[PDB]
């Protein structure tokens, strides 16, 4: 029981251990097969893991096993603050002195009176400790944080003369602002009506004004086939006469597309599609060579030209122009003799019937002349890609010119009403594909709808060559038309239905059409859009005008903005999401300092010495 | 009647070199096979997605391996990226041969492929294993190509928040392989899991991703571990082991805690609701940072008699224990968890992920287990039991029993006899004395009438170290010697890097040196034609631990307890000019609550190698495709052909 | 480090008693001298800080003075005014990072 | 020579459905007496069931917490005497949840719980000062 008059070591002399840094040695660096690189280590006393990683263009990479490198001081001081403190609040430091020595230690630990902080005595009162060897001695220290933002308070512990040991750690504690945290979170709606939207600034009357104002954006894009086997089966080589190949060469050019579209060549071997396209250039050659000279296309030479194979003819070797290096004039000069044999009134002749008929679909029957007309038009439309973009201007002009007068005479008969499903059906995709004016187009829509029929779910329009014909039309019709809605996908799900059977698209007319139509169908399902919501906020604060963007093309984002007043959105796109803005802020709160569950009390009661007192 | 043989992994990486195998079979010897392969996407009027490569192999050398380019351009310009119904390109080897002579449909021969933008390699390391708020994080992105060396292509790093939104993308291009970037975490951020990912730029799926973990943390000054007597308890009928843990508290430099734990115990379910006990707390002081803590049978039970839990219901639960040691007279605590201790009712846990399906009738099926102890190390001279019940069709099942113990490495191969014409095989492996962990599992026999199967034998069944040259036997079973040669290739990280043959003989023996490219693993395709069919069987072989051959040696001055502020000397070997990225962390931090995952080592970066392998289980197969696909391979003789995977994993 | 002193010896009194240090950055850190009596314990008797802030023990302080000079890396310690109970055997004292303590080999002064 | 008397109760009905582990500081330069602070723990209705002290920290285990004013007192020494005049602290933690802590602040017998801090309504001044 007694103290020490100045007989400690100086308090300057002993070094400060000040640098704490959780990681230090970050760096990358180039090695010549060896290097040597001298480290400070830092003044915290634990073990560095030290590890590396080697990336040489060579040998490639190789991790390292980590060093364990100890750093330890025998006599040291741990001071460990606490993560918060506030200001004007009882706090007490607690900084124990760990001796590891194998000799008892007399020490005098005091803080130095670093301003903003008010010590117990109001400076550096000593508090002298004995530490016994390998011992901890807590020395408390009560102080109340009065400063603003930080203070840098250091514990000096300065051992005595009988063994001259010391050390001092110096921290800074950081006293966060009056109040507490509040958060405000603003959830809202987004969509491509109801597009623009303001957040109110914020007004409640709790904020602390001189403080921090911390905002936050939180964007939210929140995004919501016919059997391989029998559409490669009807892969044939085409034989016989001029109409008999295109029986046979029909199904193969739309097989292979319906296939090329539908992306299912990878089921089959990749012989087959070779197979396919070596068919369709036979094909090719075997209809070319039927050609009359003024691009007729008859099923003998002898015999007169038909229009209605002239058409078919047209249409196959325009699409099959794609895969195949044809020539384009020949193809200029079929759609030019066809237009000779359209009538005075935009009707088509077709002078010569063709020798089979069964190929004609559902043409045969009491109306014919509208059937050709629009089925012509059709094809001509499809000759209108292989036309050269260079020279032949006039050609193009006069199929225009007639395609349209086929379109107006279509819009009568149509609009007379009284056609069958057949003829209805072609003439509305015949006036959508060809842009025909929108109240002749629009009648013949919903003419057509009137047509319809609906027995149960995936029903509409085993079944006849006609019926699934007339079907298929429709389909590419409705979408042609305002895309699908929920009527393409009812509708098609049952040609998919018709054409699973064994041996299914008996004819060949349907079978070219159903496959045209059931691969726009599936083209335009497995689909989908950029979905962008790139929205931007702009808001005339304080500091003046600031603005930003979000682009959610793809996820969700988030974004720091120095916007401090009432905001504004501009939201775009089809895209429809969660924008949700939250500011957060500190409010004057206030609760009690006493527990509240569970309570201790302790009191003292005795004589204490002192050795300083007022 | 030749044929032309494709082969080429199921996979196709777009921008990395893709390896191809043409090989002829039976070709008069008289004549040279001529021809082009390449990528084409059918979907777009057979538009080349890569330039043709030509083989030109001929009678005398018919295998042949040929690499295919990939460029990204290539694919752009074909058409691949505006596909719709799934990623799947067509790889085609045109040659004339095949339509003058073979008088085929079509001069073409090819197998569907899938394809994907995953290419390189990208290992993202943070500062440290754990944040709290306010805090700056450092990160740095590595990028590598398929061949492990340092790549310099444009990659996009994007930083994700808590609840999964970005808050950071920088696209960089980087020529130096490495890219060092830092932001700071908002002040106010909730506690959570963070996520760093990143991508090449112009590959989709190619990210690779590194997560920290943001905390409110105060960096801990000594470490709480709670090491229980052993990790498993066993539950028995009768028989209930003791359950005895002990409690080390010791400063993060290295000396021992002085101060009192506090333990309390109790029971998790699977989901991990707690269930305390009342009056089992024990409170001992610790003495040189230990304290051991055990139950006593009686006092357990009469626990759970209060629980009325039950001995039959520790089913699967485990026994919680946390500790709130309390350092005097230091005044801090620090909690220790021990969530991973379970009941069991048996030490050992067999694994039989190594024991190939599909035996093969007249060759010894071979046995492959792994001993593992419940919840530890794999264990040494551990006997096990199997008993092989072939069912012969045409008598009663017979019953073989051999027993063999555990090699040393917890690895067991235990070949049994199995005849010919067996319907199917079942066997039962059970290792333990006593407590046997019986497993059992049953293989069906191949269907009769095929061709005759080729039996893969390996003698020594330990996995090489890199260097080292493993034999394989094969063995033609129950089929005429009209084939004249074994042909064999070797798989690694989805890619054929190597085609031979080996002419038959007696004792057939292929020597496979076994380099750094065949790491972690390999596969050994081996096929021979009896005539006009195809049989094959696979082998997947497993190479040791194969350090890096980089050789970074980080070193320091011996142990000379560095005070602070002392100058220490880092000594940095290399076996060639490297870019040494170092980081020092302190262990305090590991300490501090956390996943404690591990960090960056050689156990993710061969995870990463073999991250590309595309084939999946042992090996073997029912047919010659089945095998083929097993391994990971696209084939097609023309005749016969595998059909495209139907996803990127087996 | 190696620390040397001389200079004591039997007195009427005043004593140079230098020490040298051995180098190793002598300045920059503490030094100073430590008493040791016959049977009683090694006590400090003077010594100078690193800024040249002096103490002495209370017993015998502001008799004699201590002296620190960088130029040649030694240390003083003059007597004067020899009191009859000062025999005793000194040491050289430095003290270098806070932790660090060493002694010399200690020479013995008489007094009559 | 000093005596200590440490008292624990709790509000309950919610949160704590435990015991407690006290945690109370002596002054500076004291440490309770071993004796005194035994025979606690060594009476039949002992109100500590395990205790442990070492210098100036003292870890007394409360096995049960009742809503009463229930308490125990024990002895202290002086080894040193105390430098300065600043006022302990004592912390009761939750057994099963010590993040439920409660400190406390007890000054010496003539001295006051907290620190002399003349505070106004928006700042504060201290006056520890003679
Ligand atoms: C330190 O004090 C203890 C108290 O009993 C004593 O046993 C020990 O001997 C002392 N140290 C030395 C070096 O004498
Ligand atoms: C997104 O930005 C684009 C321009 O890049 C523009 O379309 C519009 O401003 C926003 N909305 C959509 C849907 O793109
Ligand atoms: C603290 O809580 C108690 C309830 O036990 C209440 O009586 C007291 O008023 C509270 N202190 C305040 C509101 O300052
Ligand atoms: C890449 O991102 C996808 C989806 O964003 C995810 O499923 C995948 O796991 C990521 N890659 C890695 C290696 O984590």
């Amino acid at each position: 029981e007694i103290l020490q008059e100045e007989d400690l070591i100086d308090e300057d002399d002993i070094p400060v251990r000040s640098f704490f840094p959780e990681n230090w040695l970050w760096r990358v660096e180039t090695v010549d097969r060896f290097q040597i690189l001298t480290l400070w280590l830092p003044d915290s006393l634990t073990t560095w893991e030290i590890h590396g990683l080697s990336l040489s263009k060579t040998k490639g990479l190789c991790v390292a096993t980590p060093v364990q490198l100890r750093v330890f001081r025998e006599f040291h001081l741990h001071l460990r603050l606490p993560m918060s403190v506030r200001r004007f609040e009882q706090l007490e430091l607690r900084p124990v002195l760990y001796n590891y020595l194998d000799k008892n230690l007399t020490v005098s630990v005091h803080v130095s009176p670093v301003e903003g902080l008010c010590l117990a005595g109001g400076g550096g009162l000593a508090q002298q400790v004995l530490v016994p060897a390998g011992s901890a001695r807590p020395v408390a220290f009560s102080v109340v944080p009065t400063a603003a933002a930080a203070v840098s308070l250091k514990v000096v512990a300065r051992g005595s003369f009988e063994f001259p040991v010391g050390d001092a750690v110096s921290k800074v504690l950081q006293i966060e602002k009056e109040g507490a945290i509040h958060r405000e979170e603003l959830v809202y709606e987004l969509n491509p009506r109801g597009r623009t939207l303001e957040i109110p600034g914020n007004s409640d009357p709790n904020m602390i004004p001189d403080g921090d104002f911390n905002s936050y954006v939180r964007v939210t894009a929140s995004d919501p086939a016919l059997s391989p086997g029998g559409v490669a089966s009807l892969l044939r080589l085409p034989r016989g006469c001029g109409e008999q190949t295109m029986i046979y060469l029909a199904p193969t050019l739309a097989a292979s597309r319906y296939l090329d579209k539908t992306e299912q060549w990878s089921t089959l071997p990749p012989e087959t599609k070779d197979h396919a396209v070596d068919l369709i250039q036979k094909g090719y050659m075997r209809i070319q060579q039927f050609r009359k000279a003024d691009g007729s296309y008859a099923a003998w030479l002898s015999r007169d030209s038909s229009t209605w194979l002239t058409a078919f003819v047209l249409k196959v070797l325009s699409l099959a122009q794609e895969q195949v290096g044809g020539s384009p004039e020949k193809l200029q000069e079929t759609s030019n003799w066809l237009l000779s044999q359209q009538q005075a009134d935009g009707s088509f002749q077709d002078p010569c019937p063709v020798l089979d008929r069964s190929m004609q679909g559902g043409l045969v029957g009491n109306d014919e002349t509208v059937a050709l007309t629009a089925f012509v038009t059709i094809a001509l439309h499809h000759g209108l890609a292989v036309f050269q973009d260079e020279g032949a201007e006039p050609l193009k002009q006069r199929v225009e010119a007639s395609i349209s007068k086929a379109n107006s005479f279509l819009g009568e008969k149509a609009s007379a009403g009284l056609l069958g499903a057949h003829a209805a059906a072609i003439t509305a995709y015949a006036l959508s594909l060809t842009k025909a004016p929108v109240d002749l187009l629009g009648v013949a829509h919903n003419n057509l709808m009137a047509m319809a029929q609906e027995t149960g779910d995936n029903l509409y329009w085993q079944a006849p060559a006609l019926w699934i014909e007339t079907t298929a039309y429709a389909l590419l019709h409705l979408l042609l038309h305002e895309g699908k809605a929920e009527m393409a996908d009812q509708a098609s799900a049952w040609l998919t239905r018709q054409g699973s059977f064994q041996g299914g698209f008996r004819s060949t007319q349907d079978t070219v059409i159903a496959l045209d139509a059931l691969s726009a169908y599936w083209i335009a399902s497995h689909t989908t859009e950029e979905r962008g919501l790139n929205v931007t906020l702009s808001s005339t604060g304080r500091n003046g005008f600031k603005s930003h963007a979000l682009q959610l093309n793809n996820l969700e984002e988030e974004l720091q903005f120095s916007l401090g007043s009432k905001i504004n959105v501009k939201v775009g796109g089809n895209s429809k999401g969660t924008l949700k803005v939250l500011r957060t802020y500190n409010v004057l709160d206030m609760k009690n300092t006493t527990c509240q569950d569970l309570q201790i009390e302790v009191t003292v009661k005795g004589h204490v010495e002192y050795t300083m007192e007022a | 009647k030749p044929r032309l043989l494709l082969f080429s992994p199921s996979v196709v990486h777009l921008g990395v070199p893709l390896s191809v195998g043409v090989q002829l079979q039976d070709v008069p010897r008289g004549q040279v096979v001529k021809g082009s392969v390449f990528l084409r996407n059918p979907s777009r009027n057979n538009v080349p997605c890569s330039p043709k490569v030509d083989f030109t192999l001929s009678s005398e050398r018919d295998f042949a391996l040929l690499s295919l380019q990939v460029p990204l351009k290539d694919a752009k310009s074909c058409g691949l990226h505006q596909l719709l119904r799934g990623p799947e390109v067509q790889l085609v080897a045109h040659s004339p041969w095949l339509k003058d002579s073979l008088s085929r449909t079509t001069n073409i021969q090819g197998i569907n492929l899938l394809f994907s933008s995953r290419r390189g390699h990208l290992f993202l390391q943070t500062d440290q294993p754990i944040y709290n708020p306010g805090q700056r994080v450092r990160y740095r992105v590595f990028a590598l190509d398929q061949k492990m060396r340092p790549s310099t292509d444009t990659i996009t790093v994007m930083v994700e928040n808590s609840h999964g939104l970005r808050v950071r993308k920088k696209e960089v291009y980087m020529p130096s392989s490495i890219f060092q970037d830092d932001f700071v975490i908002p002040d106010i951020s909730e506690p959570g899991t963070w996520k760093i990912s990143a991508r090449f730029s112009d590959g989709l799926e190619s990210n690779s991703s590194t997560q920290f973990e943001v905390k409110k943390y105060v960096l801990p000054n000594f470490e709480v571990k709670i090491t229980p007597g052993k990790p498993y308890i066993l539950t028995v009928p009768g028989h209930l082991d003791e359950m005895q843990l002990d409690i080390q508290a010791r400063y993060i430099y290295g000396k021992p805690v002085q101060g009192v734990a506090y333990v309390r115990f109790g029971l998790l379910d699977e989901d991990g609701k707690k269930t305390f006990f009342r009056g089992l707390e024990s409170q001992t002081k610790l003495v040189n940072g230990q304290s051991h803590i055990s139950l006593s049978k009686a006092e357990f039970q009469d626990a759970l008699e209060k629980l009325n839990m039950g001995i039959t219901d520790l089913q699967g639960l485990r026994l919680y224990v946390a500790a709130a040691i309390i350092e005097s007279p230091g005044g801090e605590m620090e909690e220790a968890e021990l969530t991973s201790w379970y009941f069991v009712s048996s030490p050992f846990s067999l694994d039989l992920s190594k024991t190939k399906r599909h035996l093969v009738p007249g060759a010894p099926f071979l046995l492959q287990a792994l001993v593992r102890e419940m919840s530890g190390s794999p264990a040494s001279g551990i006997p096990v039991k199997v008993s092989a019940t072939v069912s012969s069709p045409g008598s009663v099942p017979e019953v073989q029993d051999i027993q063999q113990n555990t090699d040393g490495s917890g690895q067991v191969s235990i070949p049994i006899i199995i005849p010919q014409t067996i319907s199917e095989l079942q066997l039962s492996v059970s290792a333990g004395s006593p407590h046997p962990a019986i497993a059992r599992l049953t293989v069906a026999a191949p269907p009769s009438g095929g061709p005759g199967f080729l039996s893969i034998e390996r003698p020594d069944s330990r996995p090489p170290r890199v260097g080292d040259t493993l034999n394989l036997n094969l063995r033609a079973v129950g089929s005429g010697a009209t084939f004249s040669h074994y042909y064999y290739m070797i798989l690694s990280r989805g890619q054929i890097v190597f085609m031979n043959r080996e002419p038959k003989r007696t004792l057939t023996s292929v020597s496979v040196f076994v380099d750094h490219h065949l790491a972690p693993s390999f596969y050994f395709v081996a096929f021979y034609y009896h005539g006009d069919h195809p049989v094959a069987n696979s082998l997947r072989v497993d190479v040791q631990a194969g350090a890096c051959e980089g050789k970074l040696e980080l070193s320091v001055d011996g142990a000379k307890q560095y005070r602070n502020g002392e100058s220490v000397k880092l000594h940095l070997e290399t076996d060639s000019l490297a870019l040494v990225a170092l980081g020092a962390l302190d262990t305090a931090l590991y300490a501090a609550g956390s996943k404690s995952h591990k960090p960056l080592n050689m156990g993710k970066v061969f995870e990463a190698m073999n991250s590309y392998d595309l084939g999946c289980g042992p090996g073997g197969g029912d047919s010659a495709l089945q095998v083929f696909q097993a391994a990971g391979l696209a084939f097609s003789d023309g005749d016969q052909w595998t059909l495209s995977r139907k996803r990127l994993s087996c | 480090v190696q620390l040397v002193e001389s200079g004591g010896g039997l007195v009427q009194g005043s004593l140079r008693l230098s020490c040298a240090a051995s180098g190793s950055d002598f300045s920059a850190n503490a030094v100073g001298w430590y008493r040791q009596a016959p049977g009683k314990q090694r006590v400090v008797v003077a010594s100078i800080s690193s800024t040249g802030n002096t103490k002495y023990s209370n017993s015998v302080k502001g008799r004699f003075t201590i002296s620190r000079d960088n130029a040649k890396n030694t240390v003083y310690l003059q007597m004067n005014s020899l009191k009859p109970e000062d025999t005793a055997v000194y040491y050289c004292w430095l003290f270098r990072f806070g932790i660090e303590n060493y002694w010399g080999q200690g020479t013995q002064v008489t007094v009559s | 020579r000093v005596h200590y008397t440490v008292c624990i109760w709790r509000n309950g009905k919610v949160g704590l459905s435990g015991m407690a582990i006290a945690d109370v500081t002596l002054l500076s330069g004291f440490h309770a007496l071993r004796a005194d602070l035994e025979k606690l723990t060594s009476l039949s209705d002992r109100y500590v069931s395990h205790f442990e002290t070492e210098g100036p920290h003292v870890l007394l285990y409360f096995d049960s917490v009742p809503t009463s004013r229930e308490c125990v007192g024990f002895e202290a020494v002086q080894e040193v005497p105390v430098g300065l005049v600043q006022p302990a602290s004592a912390t009761l933690y939750d057994y099963y949840n010590p993040e439920r802590r409660c400190s406390v602040f007890y000054g010496a017998p003539s001295k006051s719980r907290l620190l002399a801090t003349l505070c106004s309504a928006e700042v504060c001044q201290c006056a520890e000062g003679k």
